[PDB]
C-alpha cells in the first residue's frame, strides 16, 4: 500500500518545483518521506 | 414567468463589514498545513493544466481536526480575509429545521447558488452534529437527519470538475464520524492539527509579545524550555493574564515576576508523579 | 468478482444502508430475501482490530 | 387506458376533482442504486496485479 | 371527537381541545344535560 | 341599540391564541388626503403581535375589547374567528396531570390513631403548622422558620401514615405525588410538569406538597463516558432549583419521605433545601402493645 | 369592530422598483407590490414586514421581535442583596469584579498595554458555599443588562426549538450592547460527547456544540461577558474548558475559622438575644461546615425558645442547636472534587 | 414480568399505572404476577446507573398497593422460584 502512497507523493514535489516530468531525486526523496512518517506509530 | 436566481441561507459574506482580518503573520509556526492548504485550494484554481499533463487527479474535498485549541478556525479566518473568489460559511447544526423538508431545502439550495456564483469556497464548521456513526429508525428526529445526511452526500458527488467549488470542512472529534463520508472522490485530503511541541512555541511567543511593552530585561528561554505539553490557545492565556496582573497595581509596563505567578496561574498541574513505583 | 461477473456486495452493518434493506432489520439475513433476485452474487467482508 | 400498461411503482397524472387518471409519466425509483451509491466499490480486474 | 381541558362558572363556557387544530371557546348543544360533562374526558363535537 | 350591537357580534366559537408582543407605535412623518388610511399614520396608542393556535402569527393594529394596560407577553387571549380581534383574557391554564393531584376528599383520621411517635409528631407540627398560624411568634424573635423536611425510616413504620394525618387536620390546599410519576418518555416534559406543580401551589396561601419515594429520582450523579441516564438527572437539577434558588419563595410547605438515605445525592440534603431531616425507629417494646 | 389584523412576514429581497420577495413566517413564498409612501430605501433584505391579508402587499415595516421567553429571563430578579450581606470570601468579589466590570467602565486602560480582556469565568466549588448569593449580589449593584437562566427551562420535545433559543437569546444580547448572560447549573447540559448514546440524547449534543459555536465560532463578540456556575466540574466537556471559552475558573471553599466567625456575626444580628454572648465557643466546634448551615444554627437557637415561650435568646441555645446540627452532617458525601 | 420491560424510558410505569386503572373500572377482580424475579430484587446502585429503569418499574408497582386511599376492592397473587431476591419493602405485609 505504500507504493501506491510513493507514487502518489513523488508528484507533488514536481509540482512545487513547477517542471512537467519526474525525475529520480523526487522518488528517493518521497521515499524517505514514506519512511519517516511511518517510524512514528 | 422566471426568476433570475434567488436563495437564502448565509447570503454571501458580504466583503466590506465582514472580513474578520487576520493576517498571515498573526499565525505563527504553522507553515507546513499553511503552505499545504494554499496548494490545495488556492493553486488548484490556477494551475490546473500542470494537474491535467501530470495526472495526479486533483483533490476535491478537505477535512482538518485535532485536538481543541489548536487552531483550526483560524485558517478559516486567514483564508476568508485573503481570498479573491466567493466565500461562504455556515454553522453544521442550522440545517435542522422544525418544518418538514426545510433541511434539505436549505442544503440544495446552498449548493446551487455556490455553484452559480463563481469559483466559491463552502465552509462547515464542526460537522459532529450531523455526520455520526449510529442511528435509530424510529424517532423521526433520526429520520430528518438521514435525509440530510444522504442527499448532502448526493449532491457533493454530483459535480463534474469543472465548476470550481471547494469545500472546507471542520471537526472536533474525528472518531464518531461515518466512513461513507470520507469515501474517496468526496473528501481527498486529511489534514491533522497537533499541539506545539519546541519549535512552534517560542514563535508563538514572539509574535504574541510584540504588542506589550514588556519590559526589557524579560527572559523567555525560560519559559520555552520547561516541558508541560500545552496547547496553543494557553500561550495565549499566559501573555493576556500576566498583562492584567501588572494593570491591577498601575504599573504600566510588564515585569519578570507578572509571567511568573501568570504561568503559575495558568498550568496547574500538582504532582501526578506517584513516586515508589519507579 | 469481475471476473466472473458476480454481484459483488459487501456488508459492514452499518445504519445507512440499513433503511434500503428493511425498515427496523431485527434480524440479519433479510439480505437473503435481497440477494436472491440477483442470485450470482459474492458476499465479501473485513475484520480491522 | 388498459390496465397491463399500468405498472407498480410508476408516476401517473391525476385529475383534480374526480381524481381520475389521464396520462403516464416515466421516472421510476429502486433501492440497489442506492445503496450501491452510498457503499462505492472500487471495480478493477486482473491487471494490476504483483507478485 | 376532543379532549376537554376545563369549564368556567356561573355561564357554562368550555375549553375544547382537538388534536392538530386549535383550542376552542364553545358551549352545549340543547338535548345534552350540563351535568355530564366532568372535566376531562373525550367528547364529540360538530363539524360547524 | 349600542350595546345590544355589541352583544349581537360576540357569539362564543373564538379561537385561543397566545400574544407574542406589545409595541409603541408613532405616526409617519408625511401625509395625505383624498387617500389617507385611518391606521398607518393617525395611530398613537399601543398595538400587539399575536400568535394563533393554528400557527399563524397576526399584526394588530387596534387592541380591541380589552385594556391594553392587563396585558404582557404570554398571556392567553380568546379571538375572534374571522377578524382576528381579540376578545377577552381567558384564565391561565395548567397541564391536565397537575389539576389531577390536588385531594379533594380528605383523608380522615385523627393523631390520636398513631402510637409510639409523641417526639416526631411534635417535630412535625411545629414546623409546619406554627408558621402558618403564628407568623408574629417568628416575627418578634427576629428569625426566618425552617423550610422543609425530610422523613426516613426502615419500611414498616408510619412514615406515610403521618402525612395522610397531618393532610386530614390542616386546612391548607394539599398536594399528593409521587417519585417515579416525574419521569417522562419525551425529552423535556418533565421539567414542565415540576414547574407547572410548583407554579399552581403558589397561586394558593398556604400550600404543602408531598414527594412520595424521592428515591426514584434523588439518586447520586456520576462521571460516565459511555452512556447513561442523564435524562432524569436533567429533571432533578430542576427540583433543586424550584426548590432554592433565583427568586426564593416562602408560600409553599415541603415534605418528602423515603426508606434509603444512603443513595441520595448530596446536593439534595443541603441545609437550606431539607431543613429537619427526622427519622423513625423500630418501635420499642412498650408501643407494640399500643398499636394492637 | 371594523378591522382586521395583517399577516406577518419577512422580506427576501426587491427584485424592481415595485416587486419583492418575501417569505411568510408560516410557509409560502410569495411576489408582492408595495405601498407608494413607505420609504422603500428602508426594505433592506432581512426585514419584518406586515402585509395586508385581501391582496398581499406590503404596509408597514416593524423592528426585530423579542421571544416572550427571552424577555421573561430579561427582567425578573428580587435583586436586592448588599455585598454587605456576603461575608468570608471578599477575595472572590475582587477577583471577579476585575473582569466583568472594570472593563465596561475604563475601557483606556487596557489598549495602553496591550490586551484583551477575558470574556467569562465559572464558578466551582461544594455545595452550599453561596455560588449563587454572589451572582445574585452582582446583580443587585451594577446597571447593565442582565439575562438570567437556568439552564434547564430552555430544553424542549420538538426538533430544533432548543439551538433556535440560543441563537436567539446571544441576538438580543448583541442588540443591547453592554449585557451579562448568566447560566445556571451548566452541567445539566455541558457534559460530554458520548462515545454511544442514544437517540432521546443526541439533540443535546447538537445544542451544546451550537452554544459552543456561538460563543467563538468565526465571529467576534463585543462588551458581551458571561458568568456560569456548576456544582461539580468533573463532569464538563474537554471543549467548553477551553482558555479561549471559559477564562477563570474561581474556588469557592469551606469557611476558614475566621470566616465562620465573620459569617456567623451576620444571621446572628437581629435576633433578640441578651448582651452575653461568645461567639468563639461556636467557631470552635463548627469544623467544617458550609455557609448554609450557621443559618439553620441561627435559626433551631430560636424555635427551643419558641416553645418555653421565652421571647429572648440566650447562650445555652446556640449550645443545643451546635450541637443538634453537628451530628445530622452525617450523611453527606463530603467530596470536594475539582475541574480537570 | 418480562412483558413489564419496554423500549424507551418511563414505560413500564405507564403501563402499572393504566393496568390497575383497568382494574378499578370494573367491580373488582384478580391479578396474578408470575415470574417476578424478574422486574424487581433490590436497590444497589453504584458507580454507573445498573438496573435503575427497571427499578423505577419496581417502585410504581409498590407504590400502587400502598398510601394515600389505596385500590380497595382488587386482590394480588403471585409466584417465583428464588425468593430470596425479593426486595424487603416488597414482602412487607399490607402487601403479601
Ligand atoms: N499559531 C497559533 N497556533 C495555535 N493557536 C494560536 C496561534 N496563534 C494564536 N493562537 C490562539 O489559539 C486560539 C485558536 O482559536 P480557535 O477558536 O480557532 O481554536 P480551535 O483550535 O479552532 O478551536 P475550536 O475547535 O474549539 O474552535 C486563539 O485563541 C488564538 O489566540
Ligand atoms: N459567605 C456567606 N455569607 C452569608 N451567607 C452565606 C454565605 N455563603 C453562603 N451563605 C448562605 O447560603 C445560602 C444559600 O446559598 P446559595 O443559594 O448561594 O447556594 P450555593 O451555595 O451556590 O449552592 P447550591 O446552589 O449548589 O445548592 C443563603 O441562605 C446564605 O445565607
Ligand atoms: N402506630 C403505628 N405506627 C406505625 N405504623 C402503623 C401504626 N398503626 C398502623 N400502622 C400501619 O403502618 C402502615 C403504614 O405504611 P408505611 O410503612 O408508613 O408506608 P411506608 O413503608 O411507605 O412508610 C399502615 O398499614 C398502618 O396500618
Ligand atoms: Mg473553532
Ligand atoms: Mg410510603
Ligand atoms: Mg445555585
Amino acid at each position: 500500500a505504500e507504493v501506491k502512497g510513493v507514487c502518489t507523493e513523488a508528484g507533488m514535489y514536481a509540482l512545487r518545483e513547477r517542471r512537467v516530468h519526474v525525475t529520480q531525486e523526487d522518488f528517493e526523496m518521497a521515499v524517505a518521506k514514506v519512511m519517516q512518517k511511518d517510524s512514528e506509530k | 414567468d422566471v426568476l433570475p436566481p434567488e436563495a437564502d441561507s448565509s447570503i454571501m459574506m458580504l466583503t466590506s463589514d465582514q472580513k474578520p482580518d487576520v493576517m498571515y503573520a498573526d499565525i505563527g509556526g504553522m507553515d507546513i498545513q499553511k503552505q499545504e492548504v494554499r496548494e490545495a485550494v488556492e493553486l488548484p484554481l490556477t494551475h490546473f493544466e500542470l494537474y491535467k499533463q501530470i495526472g495526479i487527479d486533483p483533490p476535491r474535498g478537505v477535512l482538518m481536526y485535532g485536538p481543541p485549541g489548536c487552531g483550526k478556525t483560524m485558517l478559516a479566518k486567514a483564508v476568508a480575509h485573503h481570498t479573491t473568489a466567493a466565500f461562504i460559511r455556515v454553522v453544521g447544526s442550522e440545517f435542522v429545521q422544525k418544518y418538514l423538508g426545510e433541511g434539505p431545502r436549505m442544503v440544495r439550495d446552498v449548493f446551487r447558488l455556490a455553484k452559480e456564483n463563481a469559483p466559491a469556497i463552502i465552509f462547515i464548521d464542526e460537522i459532529d452534529a450531523i455526520a455520526t456513526k449510529r442511528f435509530d429508525a424510529q424517532t423521526g428526529a433520526d429520520r430528518e437527519v438521514q435525509r440530510i445526511l444522504l442527499e448532502l452526500l448526493n449532491q457533493m458527488d454530483g459535480f463534474d470538475q469543472n465548476v470550481n467549488v471547494k469545500v472546507i470542512m471542520a471537526t472536533n472529534r474525528a472518531d464518531t464520524l461515518d466512513p461513507a463520508l470520507l469515501r474517496p472522490g468526496r473528501l481527498d485530503r486529511k489534514i491533522e492539527f497537533p499541539l506545539p511541541d519546541r519549535r512552534q512555541k517560542r514563535l508563538i511567543f514572539s509574535t504574541i509579545t510584540s504588542k506589550m511593552n514588556l519590559s526589557e530585561e524579560v527572559d523567555l528561554e525560560d519559559y520555552v524550555a520547561r516541558p508541560d505539553k500545552i496547547s496553543g490557545a494557553d500561550i495565549n492565556s499566559i501573555c493576556q493574564e500576566s498583562g492584567m496582573l501588572a494593570v491591577r497595581e498601575n504599573r504600566y509596563i510588564v515585569l519578570a515576576k507578572d509571567f511568573e505567578k501568570a504561568y503559575k496561574t495558568v498550568i496547574k498541574k500538582d504532582e501526578q508523579e506517584h513516586e515508589f513505583y519507579k | 468478482a469481475h471476473h466472473t461477473d458476480c454481484t459483488f456486495i459487501r456488508v459492514s452493518g452499518s445504519e445507512l444502508v440499513q433503511k434500503f434493506i428493511g425498515e427496523g432489520a431485527r434480524m440479519v439475513r433479510e439480505l437473503f430475501v435481497m440477494a436472491r433476485e440477483h442470485a450470482p452474487s459474492i458476499i465479501f467482508m473485513d475484520e480491522i482490530d | 387506458i388498459d390496465i397491463n400498461d399500468v405498472t407498480p411503482n410508476c408516476r401517473v397524472a391525476l385529475r383534480n376533482d374526480s381524481y381520475t387518471l389521464h396520462k403516464i409519466l416515466p421516472n421510476k425509483v429502486d433501492p440497489l442504486v442506492s445503496l450501491m451509491m452510498v457503499e462505492k466499490v472500487p471495480d478493477s480486474t486482473y491487471e494490476m496485479i504483483g507478485g | 371527537c376532543t379532549k376537554i381541558i376545563n369549564a368556567d362558572s356561573e355561564d357554562p363556557k368550555y375549553i375544547i381541545n382537538v388534536k392538530q387544530f386549535a383550542k376552542f371557546v364553545v358551549d352545549l348543544s340543547d338535548q345534552v344535560a350540563p351535568t355530564d360533562i366532568e372535566e376531562g374526558m373525550r367528547v364529540g363535537v360538530d363539524r360547524n | 341599540e349600542n350595546s345590544e350591537k355589541i352583544k349581537v357580534n360576540k357569539t362564543l366559537p373564538y379561537l385561543v391564541s397566545n400574544v407574542i408582543e406589545l409595541l409603541d407605535v408613532d405616526p409617519n412623518d408625511q401625509e395625505e388626503d383624498g387617500a389617507n388610511i385611518d391606521l398607518d399614520s393617525q395611530r398613537k396608542g399601543k398595538c400587539a403581535v399575536i400568535k394563533t393556535s393554528t400557527r399563524q402569527t397576526y399584526f394588530l393594529p387596534v387592541i380591541g375589547l380589552v385594556d391594553a394596560e392587563k396585558l404582557k407577553p404570554g398571556d392567553l387571549v380568546g379571538v375572534n374567528k374571522d377578524s382576528y380581534l381579540i376578545l377577552e383574557t381567558l384564565p391561565t391554564e395548567y397541564d391536565s396531570r397537575v389539576k389531577a393531584m390536588e385531594v379533594d376528599e380528605r383523608p380522615t383520621e385523627q393523631y390520636s390513631d398513631i402510637g409510639g411517635l409523641d417526639k416526631q409528631i411534635q417535630e412535625l407540627v411545629e414546623a409546619i403548622v406554627l408558621p402558618m398560624n403564628h407568623k408574629e411568634k417568628f416575627e418578634n424573635l427576629g428569625i426566618q422558620p425552617p423550610k422543609g423536611v425530610l422523613m426516613y425510616g426502615p419500611p414498616g413504620t408510619g412514615k406515610t401514615l403521618l402525612a395522610r394525618a397531618c393532610a386530614a387536620q390542616t386546612k391548607a390546599t394539599f398536594l399528593k405525588l409521587a417519585g417515579p410519576q416525574l419521569v417522562q418518555m419525551f425529552i423535556g416534559d418533565g421539567a414542565k410538569l415540576v414547574r407547572d406543580a410548583f407554579a399552581l401551589a403558589k397561586e394558593k396561601a398556604p400550600s404543602i406538597i408531598f414527594i412520595d419515594e424521592l428515591d426514584a429520582i434523588g439518586t447520586k450523579r456520576f462521571d460516565s463516558e459511555k452512556a447513561g441516564d442523564r435524562e432524569v438527572q436533567r429533571t432533578m437539577l430542576e427540583l433543586l432549583n424550584q426548590l432554592d434558588g433565583f427568586q426564593p419563595n416562602t408560600q409553599v410547605k415541603v415534605i418528602a419521605a423515603t426508606n434509603r438515605v444512603d443513595i441520595l445525592d448530596p446536593a439534595l440534603l443541603r441545609s437550606g433545601r431539607l431543613d429537619r431531616k427526622i427519622e423513625f425507629p423500630m418501635p420499642n417494646e412498650e408501643a407494640r402493645a399500643r398499636i394492637m | 369592530l371594523q378591522s382586521v389584523g395583517q399577516i406577518v412576514g419577512e422580506v427576501l429581497k426587491q427584485l424592481t422598483e415595485e416587486k419583492f420577495i418575501v417569505k411568510a413566517t408560516n410557509g409560502p413564498r410569495y411576489v408582492v407590490g408595495c405601498r407608494r409612501q413607505l420609504d422603500k430605501s428602508k426594505l433592506k433584505p432581512g426585514t419584518r414586514v406586515a402585509l395586508d391579508m385581501t391582496t398581499l402587499t406590503i404596509m408597514r415595516y416593524l423592528p426585530r421581535e423579542v421571544d416572550p421567553l427571552v424577555y421573561n429571563m430579561s427582567h425578573e430578579d428580587p435583586g436586592n442583596v448588599s455585598y454587605s450581606e456576603i461575608g468570608g470570601l471578599s477575595e472572590q468579589i475582587r477577583e471577579l469584579r476585575e473582569v466583568i466590570e472594570l472593563p465596561l467602565t475604563n475601557p483606556e486602560l487596557f489598549q495602553r498595554v496591550g490586551i484583551i480582556p477575558p470574556k467569562g469565568c465559572l464558578l466551582y466549588g461544594p455545595p452550599g458555599t453561596g455560588k449563587t448569593l454572589l451572582a445574585r449580589a452582582v446583580a443587585s449593584q451594577l446597571d447593565c443588562n442582565f439575562l438570567k437562566v437556568v439552564s434547564s427551562s430552555i430544553v424542549d420535545k420538538y426538533i430544533g426549538e432548543s439551538a433556535r433559543l440560543i441563537r436567539e437569546m446571544f441576538n438580543y444580547a448583541r442588540d443591547h450592547q453592554p449585557c451579562i448572560i448568566f447560566m445556571d447549573e451548566i452541567d445539566a447540559i455541558g457534559g460530554r460527547r458520548f462515545s454511544e448514546g442514544t437517540s432521546a440524547d443526541r439533540e443535546i449534543q447538537r445544542t451544546l456544540m451550537e452554544l459552543l459555536n456561538q460563543m467563538d465560532g468565526f465571529d467576534t463578540l463585543h462588551r458581551v461577558k458571561m458568568i456560569m456556575a456548576t456544582n461539580r466540574p468533573d463532569t464538563l466537556d474537554p471543549a467548553l474548558l477551553r482558555p479561549g471559552r471559559l477564562d477563570r475558573k474561581i474556588h469557592i471553599d469551606l469557611p476558614n475559622e475566621q470566616a465562620r466567625l465573620d459569617i456567623l456575626k451576620i444571621h446572628a444580628g437581629p435576633i433578640t438575644k441578651h448582651g452575653e454572648i461568645d461567639y468563639e465557643a461556636i467557631v470552635k466546634l463548627s469544623d467544617g461546615f458550609n455557609g448554609a448551615d450557621l443559618r439553620n444554627v441561627c435559626t433551631e437557637a430560636g424555635m427551643f425558645a419558641i416553645r418555653a415561650d421565652h421571647d429572648f435568646v440566650v447562650q445555652e441555645d446556640f449550645m443545643k442547636a451546635v450541637r443538634k446540627v453537628a451530628d445530622s452532617k452525617k450523611l453527606e458525601s463530603k467530596l470536594d472534587y475539582k475541574p480537570v | 414480568g418480562s412483558e413489564l420491560v419496554q423500549k424507551y424510558v418511563g414505560e413500564g410505569a405507564r403501563m402499572v399505572r393504566e393496568l390497575f386503572e383497568m382494574a378499578r373500572t370494573k367491580k373488582a377482580c384478580l391479578i396474578f404476577f408470575d415470574e417476578i424475579d424478574a422486574i424487581g430484587g433490590a436497590r444497589f446502585d453504584d458507580g454507573a446507573g445498573g438496573d435503575n429503569e427497571v427499578q423505577r418499574t419496581m417502585l410504581e408497582l409498590i407504590n400502587q398497593l400502598d398510601g394515600f386511599d389505596p385500590r380497595g376492592n382488587i386482590k394480588v397473587l403471585m409466584a417465583t422460584n428464588r425468593p430470596d431476591t425479593l426486595d424487603p419493602a416488597l414482602m412487607r405485609p399490607g402487601r403479601l
